[PDB]
């Protein structure tokens, strides 16, 4: 029954600070390595450090992209992990995991200080370290491109771009029309500024009596804007 | 990169398949294994010689042998499907650990399918305003992996390219897309601009030009 | 608190070098003196301790494939190495070691050199018998050796391009024959007449005592004193000096006889043979071909014949040293 929870995201500005808390409990605590794993959406999780016990007075250790801007410390009284971050780069988002860590060295096949396994890990948290702020989308109409095919499934949608943060939820008719209309997952550009676009899975004999209006609205900057697909 | 490993692989039900993970301290330090599901915790599932913790289906076996380290599936059944790591010392008895660059491993549910490639020319509204971002679409597909190639021409662009992983679709098959951030005069100094997507081997490549 | 971790793991890794060493050198001290009561003289001329050394490479060749360590040390190059050097210490510097007589060789060649110059060295005669008798019984032996270690090699290349057959088949077997040894050298050692009956029995339990001290020796030599100064590793050649003038100055002790009369001290049989049993054990176990085998040919390009020929001559002036 083993959990352990973190809390203590939210966005922050580069070069600010950001402290992370973990509540552990139903184990022993005060002899048990903790370990802050982060992983970056979509990419493969990466190793922040470690924090000791009484064996060697809680050490640490820390990445070689980080050592000297984090810190980690552990106060064994509260029983709860703490995180302390400053000077964040871009590139310290991601999910932040803290895990037990456990100890393993067998005694005739191996080497000194032996692997370290993680009997067990936490639900998350979630950190997003970008330059932006919240500004209103942008519509741009994805033209269906008037030769494309003329008796086959054509394809036409909308460029909703620079729009922060998520999300922004298109609409299409006012609901009127669903013919495989797929609003797609938005990219990060350089500039830290969630874009998507959504296409509606048009016949090519669209002929312009079949009209699509594209209805974008974004609720953290209460944007509401409206944009008509023609093709060229 | 210390550890390397196959970014994806796939295998049919009831058949085994193996992980790989290739590193020069694995020499040295025994692996450790991690199931990793979206949006979930990562499960500790194999580490150190022959060690497995109690819960854990008997079918995840892993080797160390030489300067590999091989977690091995038998019988990949429908929840099987998530991203394996492994971690171990990241030099040869140094007091530090690293992950692998990631192993995406796709139960067969749905026989392979070609994707649907599209792409649009830059639309003149975005040019009136100094900007010209071209828009790859990449839809219906099976399994996931899938790598965009952009070519200006015969020789390829980096500048402006971006990517995002592919998703759910609502037949289960996968859809994604690409960006490429190009500046208006760079739009028209190329005879034509391609971005090539090749899945498991076979590639679909579609050409605009201005 | 309980324990310090980096700490504990270190005394644990250090315990079983100590193990594994001793062990290995126990049992293969014993396969030493196989081969060397199976001297069955026949042809062989020089025969002996001859097949000794070149069985301890062939059975190295086996383990230089996976050693890697040892041998990306003797190429200076890749830095994230930091690796352990002896690599498979139970039978690298151990039962491969161990075998190997290198003082033994020397010892061989000066033997059958009999004081070249008789009586003067100038002559031609005696001067160009006894050289081309030295250089041949040493060409003999290296050359055997270091094609004992080709053969070793190919035969590991040849065995692993097929299949494995699972490593840890061979680990059980170790294993076990570790419990055999162990409970051999309780019982058999245990259960004896105080002064230790004369006997088959005794020729071989002062050099199986002696054996993993000198092995034991040249481990911390080769692991501390070696990479001190570069392409010269200064630990196997201390390790052979060491051992060779050790084995000359108590051969002299036993073989000489300088003041004539410790010939009759030790003919009590206690005094020569614990002297023999030390020629079996210690400086058997500290001067070994294999590690110079690997250390030569093997890696260590070009500059290889500088140490083989610098090891070699001081160490034969030494052993003339002690004829003076």
């Amino acid at each position: 029954e083993v959990r352990l929870v973190e809390s203590g995201g939210g966005l922050v500005k580069p070069g600010g600070s950001l402290r992370l808390s973990c509540s552990a409990s139903g184990f022993d605590f005060d002899n048990a390595w903790m370990t802050w794993v982060r992983q970056p959406p979509g990419k493969g999780l990466e190793w922040v450090g470690r924090i000791t016990g009484p064996g060697e007075g809680w050490s640490v250790d820390y990445a070689e992209s980080v050592k000297g801007r984090f810190t980690i410390s552990r106060d064994n009284t509260k029983n709860t992990l703490y995180l302390e971050m400053n000077n964040v780069r871009t590139e310290d988002t991601g999910y932040y995991f803290c895990a037990r860590t456990g100890k393993y060295y067998d005694f005739w096949s191996g080497y000194p200080p032996g692997e370290e396994y993680f009997q067990d890990w936490g639900q998350g948290t979630l950190v997003i370290v970008s330059s932006a702020s919240t500004k209103g989308p942008s519509v741009f109409p994805l033209a269906p491109s008037s030769k494309s095919t003329s008796g086959g499934t054509a394809a036409l949608g909308c460029l909703v771009k620079d729009y922060f943060p998520e999300p922004v939820t298109v609409s299409w008719n006012s609901g009127a029309l669903t013919s495989g209309v797929h609003t797609f997952p938005a990219v990060l550009q350089s500039s830290g500024l969630y874009s998507l676009s959504s296409v509606v899975t048009v016949p090519s004999s669209s002929l312009g009596t079949q009209t699509y209006i594209c209805n974008v609205n974004h609720k953290p900057s209460n944007t509401k804007v409206d944009k008509k697909v023609e093709p060229k | 990169s210390e550890l390397t490993q196959d970014p994806a692989v796939s295998v049919a039900l009831k058949q085994t398949v193996t992980i790989t993970c290739r590193g020069d301290s694995l020499r040295s330090h025994y692996a450790s294994w991690y199931q990793k599901k979206p949006g979930q915790a990562p499960v500790l599932l194999f580490y150190g010689k022959n060690n497995r913790p109690s819960g854990i289906p008997d079918r995840f076996s892993g080797s160390a042998s030489g300067n590999r380290a091989s977690l091995t599936i038998t019988g990949a059944q429908a929840e099987d499907e998530a991203d394996y790591y492994c971690s171990s010392r990241d030099k040869s008895g140094s007091r530090l650990s690293v992950f692998g660059g990631g192993t995406k491993l796709t139960v067969l549910s749905q026989p392979k399918a070609a994707p649907s490639v599209t792409l649009f020319p830059p639309s003149s509204e975005e040019l009136q305003a100094n900007k010209a971002t071209l828009v790859c679409l990449i839809s219906d597909f099976y399994p996931g992996a899938v790598t965009v190639a952009w070519k200006a021409d015969s020789s390829p662009v980096k500048a402006g390219v971006e990517t995002t992983t592919p998703s759910k679709q609502s037949n289960n098959k996968y859809a994604a897309s690409s960006y490429l951030s190009l500046t208006p005069e760079q739009w028209k100094s190329h005879r034509s601009y391609s971005c090539q997507v090749t899945h498991e081997g076979s590639t679909v490549e579609k050409t605009v030009a201005p | 608190g309980l324990w310090n971790w980096f700490d504990i793991t270190n005394w644990l890794w250090y315990i079983k070098n100590l193990l594994n060493i001793v062990h290995g050198a126990i049992w293969g001290v014993l396969v030493r003196k196989g081969l060397m009561s199976l001297t069955t003289y026949s042809g062989s001329f020089l025969s002996g301790v001859i097949w000794a050394n070149f069985a301890a490479c062939v059975v190295m060749g086996l383990a230089i494939d996976g050693e890697v360590f040892w041998i990306r040390l003797l190429e200076e190059k890749d830095y994230p190495n930091k690796g352990a050097i002896p690599v498979y210490t139970g039978l690298t510097t151990g039962f491969c070691g161990t075998v190997s007589s290198f003082s033994s060789v020397i010892l061989e060649a000066f033997n059958k050199a009999a004081d070249t110059d008789i009586g003067v060295r100038h002559h031609y005669p005696n001067g160009a018998y006894g050289i081309m008798q030295f250089l041949a019984v040493i060409l003999a032996q290296f050359g055997l050796s270091i094609m004992g270690f080709h053969m070793g090699k190919q035969f590991s290349a040849v065995v692993d391009n097929y299949l494995p057959l699972v490593t840890k088949r061979i680990y059980k077997v170790l294993e076990l024959t570790s419990m055999i040894l162990g409970v051999v050298l309780v019982v058999i050692t245990c259960i004896l007449i105080g002064v230790k009956k004369q006997g088959s029995w005794r020729s071989w339990t002062f050099s199986m005592l002696f054996a993993p001290f000198g092995a034991l020796l040249r481990y911390y030599l080769s692991k501390f004193l070696n990479n001190k100064v570069s392409n010269f590793p200064l630990g196997t050649f201390t390790a052979n000096f060491l051992g060779t003038l050790l084995l000359a100055v108590f051969t002299l002790l036993a073989r000489g006889k300088l003041p004539g009369g410790k010939g009759h001290i030790v003919t009590n049989t206690i005094a020569l043979h614990v002297l023999e049993g030390l020629d079996d054990g210690f400086c058997g176990g500290l001067t070994t071909v294999s590690t110079f085998v690997v250390e030569l040919f093997g890696l260590k390009t070009l500059f290889s014949y500088r140490y083989g020929t610098i090891s070699i001559l001081v160490c034969f002036a030494g052993v003339v040293l002690i004829l003076g």
